[PDB]
């Protein structure tokens, strides 16, 4: 009654608790062992950073039952505005004690005002300073502490291990995890505390620094006692957004903490943190859906970007089926990067806007529902730190502003990113509502969320564990597993870190969690560790547990190599995932832990594995896995040798191929895969299988698992992208098998004959096997081949349809909505001169048809599977989408035919037949079937910038060209520093962002999209906005783009006010004419803008809309007029043969011959004579301009100053070049014509133009002694550090020649004296090698200046 | 190894 203590009891222990405070006196286990609690009179409560000591009258006690007691704490400090009533519950179960704050009453508040308004006198933080829930003493046998802190550094362990002695002295020393052991018992302390504290290494915040355990020493008689307490909890935290507005936000959860008392749990004869860690798994928080992590064998990213729809959802479903066949149905985790809006880094933060061009929510749900049947999980890439004006969530309140009230700018790429006010986004309920929008679209189908950048301080200067906990909670509340970017980020809730799993990123200081404590506890729950990447050293040098090594083949950073993706899965990920099916129980002889790095008490067992590293793991069925290192010496070849045993039988042995791709290994394995790919339950004994891999290839012998020992034979299948192949029956002798394997080739072993995984290619795609994934058999079972020619499935990576000769490949279309409009498009690369066609028929009648001659535009789409870095044929790819538009017939009978017409030997490639509902109806034909008109407002584009295709101005890239979207007033001119409208008409336009001074083609039409008939005339018009005068130009060409063989028309500035462009085009003789947008060499006018305003202003941008192409009437000509025009052209240019390029004369002859065909044909009409005449007029205009260019170069070389002036006035291209690529400026600088140089620069010549050797005019000026020419060039923006094709800079040439003035001017403008050419020679090295010792010392003095 | 005078179609290095 008046007894100051009570007893709580379980079958495992009895605990004495104090009645005057929620403190434990001691824990007594059934076996009699004792663990101390808080032996001293400590009654401290901290509220809002104020310590308050409680007296007898401040605490009431109630024993509810033998397993529970309740405390009521009166916590008051009038001077500090604290008047609280805290209800504390202590409960016991088995060897666990829980301490929970079940109620917090604030007597000084009415609660949080509506809309998270500021709560005056809010209880923000709460803790129990030095509560010592568990403690160990220096007087106890083997008294010790083990702690863990966050480390993303492979060379810096996060752990600490030390003996607790009389000298141990700590005060609130904070750890993510803390374990104490002494007198045969061990305990860890768990808490849900969101406190941020001490860390070892982390490049970011975002929950990296969460430290939940406080260790404090006190004197208990003659001994030093080390006690564990929880770090402080947040309750009603008051926060401030970027505009100074304050909010009070309610708790993520009420304060909770627990301890679990362990004896010798792993039965190794020692009691230490590992025993405590085993018991700790029963009380710790577990990331939501962490139980499925061991099933996620195949992680990868499927990418979409810039309106292109590189990976529509139903294509991703086919790729899941390809991976399922190749892995024999192992689980997958597919990250959809760009699932929303126009693709990756478009539409942030509109989480609910599913990419309409990918097939929207409907296809995303079909993909997820069908994919789950193959064990594939899906998740989406979201961003809560950066937004774009186009996003409907974009608002003034969402905008993060700086101290001055200016925008906190993000990255400019397709559009200008703006920082999100992270505090406002949380406190206002805005972020949780956008997650609810996404939940409405996906229901319960989506597995996870991938949260990009969180922790890098883009949303606020905090992004602490408290914000991260709330972020993870709103995600988990929708049934989504949490995953994030940074290796160290979100320790509490994340199951995957992209910078931990993709080992190539960030280097050795910014990887996954380098902690033995954390990995011991949670290896099976996360892909957040350090895998094999030996160039990083330490933790990354052959970790025994392996660690996820992620690769991709669906466009992320241009990654498309399917075979390397599968090879990598088998090299590292199968064994890593096998190991994750077991929980660590013992880990000794860790070479990373030394007395030097604060780990003197780490366990060194010379009786385990010769004193070398070893890990024992167990599952709940008593199965045992042992993982052993060959040697603990990094200089030994045995350091990378690993043996894996399963119930004492060797299942893996050898050295893995280096995770950094630098050295093939010799590891072989025969891994028993006992689990289904769904919840990971054991499969029926009869369907149990083994995966076999042999790195070097050859023959190995293995002992089969115990349940296979009495079999007389096994069935072995080689796994391919077609599934199980080459069945072999292999004899079993004395429970052993011998297997012959090709190098790096996967095999699957069954007890008996195994059936093929059922695959129906291209479900929901209206055709079977739209991507030609069905092997050779698809051309028999799915597609119908007819003709004298050949049809084959070609390519070992992304398989394609390849046609040769006269051949048709057809298939019936299914599931079309009768009377509805559809676009059908197909990727096509035609190397043949003959036409390649796509046709939709219905009962033999043509509904729609399209064709391409030889393909003229290389593919520059980085995220696309057939870009020009992927080698379709002859080291290139010309893949471009070819469209047909039709109405699904009422009879429900429609067929697609892919065909090749000519009988030649050249190839046509097709891939990805896509049938999609689409309302585009802007093409009108002539009775002929030729083009009458094409109109496009870009409001109904199935994908891309059709009828244009992205050109090579950035090479193979995530091209800064896409379909811009309206969101007034934010996307319009006048918002903030924005001077250009993103959209001109309706909701969509074509936008080019910052592609100035490229001196090349940005985008163009191609004949398969818009065909211009030879000799026919067309009026082309469009609306546009351009940031500056002459930065962009209309380009008109014929055939594959050639610099110099295009007609250019500069476009004037139209900034915030829509301009109109119109021109006429005559179709070239080869039917390969096109028009497009070209980026000139002209610098933009930035109008005094600085910083981000230079990009956000729109000075460097180009927007196009309302495209109109129409065939027009040309003045009718007689046969006589056309014949006279031939005589006129021949009279002008036949004599100019010697003065012309071999290709220029052939083009001239080609055009003449074709014009004469039109004129002299039997039955030729007025239209033929008119076309012949118009072809000859276009030929004349072309030949004329080439002669003016040729004369401008000749006048520049010879030094005819006035002749140069009239030639440029008459139309000569200032950026024209000769045989060796010299522009008139190169020729003027080389010969030393200072006036000609000045005139050419005034006209608009490229100051940094490169010839065939990579020489700029400055290289030629400096090397020939033209001082003023050098100064003029530098004033106009000549790159002083321009390096030629041998790495030679103007300073190298200047030092090699011998004049100080050159050296001085160059150095003054910023010449790098440490510039090395391809032979490693600096300008100084070239000076000493010619007898130029004078310049050498001046160069030496210049180099020593910055030493 | 020989360094020559640069010009149209003539690279700085020829060995
Ligand atoms: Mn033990
Ligand atoms: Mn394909
Ligand atoms: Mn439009
Ligand atoms: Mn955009």
């Amino acid at each position: 009654s008046m007894v100051a203590c009570e007893t709580l009891k379980t079958k495992k222990m009895e605990v004495q608790i104090k009645k005057n405070f929620p403190s434990v006196l001691q824990y007594t286990m059934t076996d009699g062992k004792v663990m101390y609690g808080q032996s001293k009179d400590v009654r401290t409560v901290e509220i809002n950073g104020t310590n308050i000591e409680l007296g007898d009258d401040d605490v009431t006690f109630k024993k509810v039952s033998d397993t529970e007691a309740t405390y009521t704490l009166k916590v008051k400090d009038e001077a500090k505005k604290i008047d609280a009533v805290i209800t504390v519950q202590i409960t016991v179960k088995a060897n666990q004690l829980h301490l929970n704050v079940t109620k917090i009453k604030n007597n000084l508040s009415e609660g949080i005002p509506e809309g998270n308004g500021v709560e005056e006198n809010a209880i923000q933080t709460l803790s129990f300073p030095n509560q010592s829930l568990v403690s160990v003493r220096s007087s106890q046998e083997n008294a010790q502490f083990t702690g863990a802190r966050m480390s993303s550094n492979t060379q810096k362990p996060g752990d600490t291990n030390f003996a607790v002695t009389e000298d141990t002295n700590v005060t609130d020393s904070d750890y993510t995890y803390g374990f104490i052991s002494g007198a045969g018992l061990s305990a860890g302390l768990w808490s849900n505390s969101e406190h941020d504290g001490t860390y070892v290494a982390a490049p970011v915040r975002g929950g990296s620094q969460n430290t939940r355990v406080y260790a404090t020493t006190q004197q208990t008689g003659d001994a030093t006692s080390l006690g564990l307490a929880s770090a402080p909890w947040y309750y009603h935290r008051t926060v401030t957004d970027s505009k100074g507005k304050k909010y009070t936000v309610a708790e993520t959860a009420l304060p909770q903490m627990a301890v679990a008392i362990a004896g010798d749990e792993n039965e190794d004869g020692a009691v230490n943190w590992q025993d405590g860690a085993i018991a700790y798994r029963d009380i710790m928080n577990n990331p939501y859906k962490s139980e499925e992590v061991p099933e996620l064998v195949a992680w990868r990213i499927a990418m979409n970007f810039g309106s292109q729809a590189q990976n529509p959802f139903l294509t991703t479903l086919d790729n899941v089926k390809k991976v399922a066949l190749n892995t024999d149905g192992l689980g997958q985790s597919v990250l959809l990067k760009g699932y929303g809006n126009e693709g990756h880094d478009s539409g942030h933060p509109d989480y609910g806007d599913i990419g309409q061009r990918l097939g929207g929510a409907d296809d995303m749900n079909t993909m997820m529902e069908e994919g789950s049947k193959y064990g594939a999980r899906f998740g989406v890439h979201v961003n809560a730190s950066e937004m774009y004006p186009e996003a409907k969530a974009f608002s003034e309140d969402m905008v993060r502003r700086n101290s001055a009230g200016g925008l906190s700018y993000g990255w400019n790429w397709l559009d200008q990113g703006v920082g999100i006010d992270g505090i406002y986004d949380l406190a206002s309920g805005s972020r949780v509502s956008r997650f609810a929008d996404l939940s409405k679209e996906v229901g319960d189908n989506m597995d996870f969320i991938y949260l990009d950048v969180w922790g890098n301080l883009t949303s606020s200067g905090s992004e602490d564990s408290w914000e991260t906990r709330k972020m993870s909670k709103m995600i988990n509340d929708n049934g989504w597993r949490m995953t994030t970017e940074w290796g160290s980020g979100n320790e509490y809730d994340s199951t995957f870190q992209h910078w931990a799993a993709d080992l190539t990123y960030g280097g050795y200081t910014s990887k996954g969690e380098n902690s033995e404590v954390m990995r011991f506890l949670r290896n099976h729950q996360k892909d957040s560790w350090v895998g094999d990447y030996p160039q990083y050293g330490g933790a990354a040098n052959a970790p025994l547990l392996g660690g996820y090594n992620m690769k991709d083949f669906e466009g992320w950073q241009g990654r498309n190599d399917y075979a390397a993706y599968i090879k990598n899965l088998y090299t590292h990920d199968v064994s890593t995932k096998f190991i994750q099916h077991f929980k660590v129980t013992r880990w000794v002889n860790n070479p990373l832990l030394t007395a030097d790095n604060g780990n003197a008490a780490a366990v060194s067992d010379p009786n385990t594995n010769n004193g070398n590293e070893q890990i024992t793991l167990k599952d709940s069925n008593g199965n045992v896995v042992v993982v052993s290192r060959g040697s603990n010496d990094t200089s030994s070849a045995a350091y990378r040798q690993r043996t894996i045993t399963f119930n004492g039988v060797k299942v893996a042995s050898g050295v893995v191929s280096a995770g950094d791709g630098s050295a093939t290994g010799d590891e072989s394995y025969l891994l028993p895969w006992m689990w289904d790919s769904f919840t990971g339950k054991l499969v029926k004994d009869s369907e149990q299988k083994l995966y076999h891999w042999n790195t070097k290839g050859g023959t190995t012998t293995w002992t089969l698992p115990d349940s296979w020992k009495n079999l007389s034979s096994v069935k072995v299948y080689q796994l391919t992208d077609q599934g199980k192949t080459n069945e072999q029956t292999v004899a079993v002798s004395g429970g052993k098998v011998t297997l012959t394997a090709d190098a790096e080739t996967p095999y699957v072993v069954y007890k008996g004959e195994a059936k093929q995984i059922q695959v129906n290619w291209s479900e929901g795609m209206h055709v079977v096997d739209a991507g030609f994934n069905g092997g050779s058999n698809t051309l028999t079972d799915n597609w119908t081949v007819s003709g004298s020619g050949k049809a084959e499935v070609e390519g070992d990576n992304n398989a394609m349809l390849r046609l040769t000769g006269k051949v048709d490949v057809s298939q019936r279309l299914t599931d079309l909505k009768a009377g509805q409009k559809y676009a059908l498009y197909v990727g096509v690369d035609n190397r043949s001169t003959g036409d390649a066609s796509v046709t939709v028929t219905s009962g033999g009648k043509v509904l729609a048809t399209n064709s391409t001659g030889k393909s003229i535009a290389k593919n520059y789409i980085k995220a696309y599977g057939h870009n020009t870095n992927s080698n379709t044929e002859n080291g290139s790819s010309y893949f471009q989408n070819m469209y047909v538009f039709f109405t699904a017939p009422e009879n429900g009978d429609a067929t697609v035919t892919l065909s090749h017409k000519s009988t030649d030997g050249a190839h046509t490639y097709f891939d990805d037949v896509r049938i999609v509902e689409n309302q585009y109806s802007g093409i009108t034909y002539e009775k002929d079937g030729t083009l009458k008109s094409l109109t496009n407002g870009f409001e109904n584009n199935a994908q891309g910038i059709w009828p244009f295709v992205v050109s090579g101005s950035e090479g193979v890239e995530d091209n800064r060209i896409h379909l811009s979207e309206l969101h007034a007033p934010f996307t319009r001119a006048g918002w903030d520093v924005k001077k250009m409208d993103d959209v001109l008409d309706g909701t969509w336009s074509v936008k080019v962002n910052g592609l100035t001074q490229k001196g090349t083609l940005v985008y163009q039409t191609i004949p398969q999209n818009v065909k211009f008939e030879a000799g026919a005339k067309y009026k082309v018009s469009f609306d546009y906005q351009s940031g500056s005068d002459d930065i962009y130009a209309i380009a008109v060409g014929q055939g594959e783009y050639s610099a110099g063989s295009v007609k250019l028309t500069n476009l004037k500035k139209a900034l915030g006010e829509t301009g109109k462009a119109e021109f006429e085009l005559t179709g070239g003789v080869n039917g390969d004419s096109w028009f497009g947008i070209y980026s000139t060499a002209t610098a933009p006018d930035l109008q005094g803008s600085t910083g981000n305003a230079q990009d956000f202003g729109g000075y460097k941008d180009f927007v196009l809309d309302n495209l109109k192409i129409e065939r027009i009437e040309s003045q009718t000509r007689t046969k006589a007029e056309a014949q006279d025009k031939v005589k006129e052209i021949r009279g002008k240019y036949d004599s100019k043969r010697a003065e012309l390029s071999d290709a220029a004369w052939q083009q001239y002859q080609d055009t003449l011959v074709k014009a004469r065909v039109l004129i002299n044909k039997n039955g030729a009409t007025a239209e033929d004579f008119t076309k012949a005449y118009d072809i000859l007029v276009a030929l004349d205009e072309y030949m004329k301009l080439k002669d003016l260019d040729r004369k401008l170069l000749e006048a520049a070389r010879a030094g005819q100053d006035d002749e140069v002036r009239i030639l440029m006035a008459n139309g000569a291209d200032v950026n024209a070049d000769d045989n060796t690529g010299e522009t008139p400026l190169h020729l003027a600088a080389y010969e030393g014509h200072l006036e000609i140089v000045e005139v050419l620069l005034k006209t608009g010549a490229d100051v940094n133009a490169e010839d065939m050797m990579g020489f700029t005019p400055l290289h030629l000026a400096a090397a020939w002694g033209h001082l003023e020419i050098v100064e003029v060039l530098l004033k106009h923006g000549a790159d002083v550090n321009a390096q030629d094709n041998q790495g030679v800079t103007p300073l190298h040439l200047a030092a090699y020649e011998g004049h100080l003035e050159f050296v001085e001017v160059l150095l003054k403008h910023g010449a790098d004296v440490n510039a090395q050419d391809c032979f490693g020679k600096t300008p100084f090295d070239l000076a000493i090698d010619n007898g130029n010792e004078d310049i050498a010392e001046v160069l030496q003095k210049a180099a020593k200046l910055g030493s | 190894p020989k360094s020559i005078r640069i010009g149209p179609g003539q690279a700085f290095y020829a060995x």
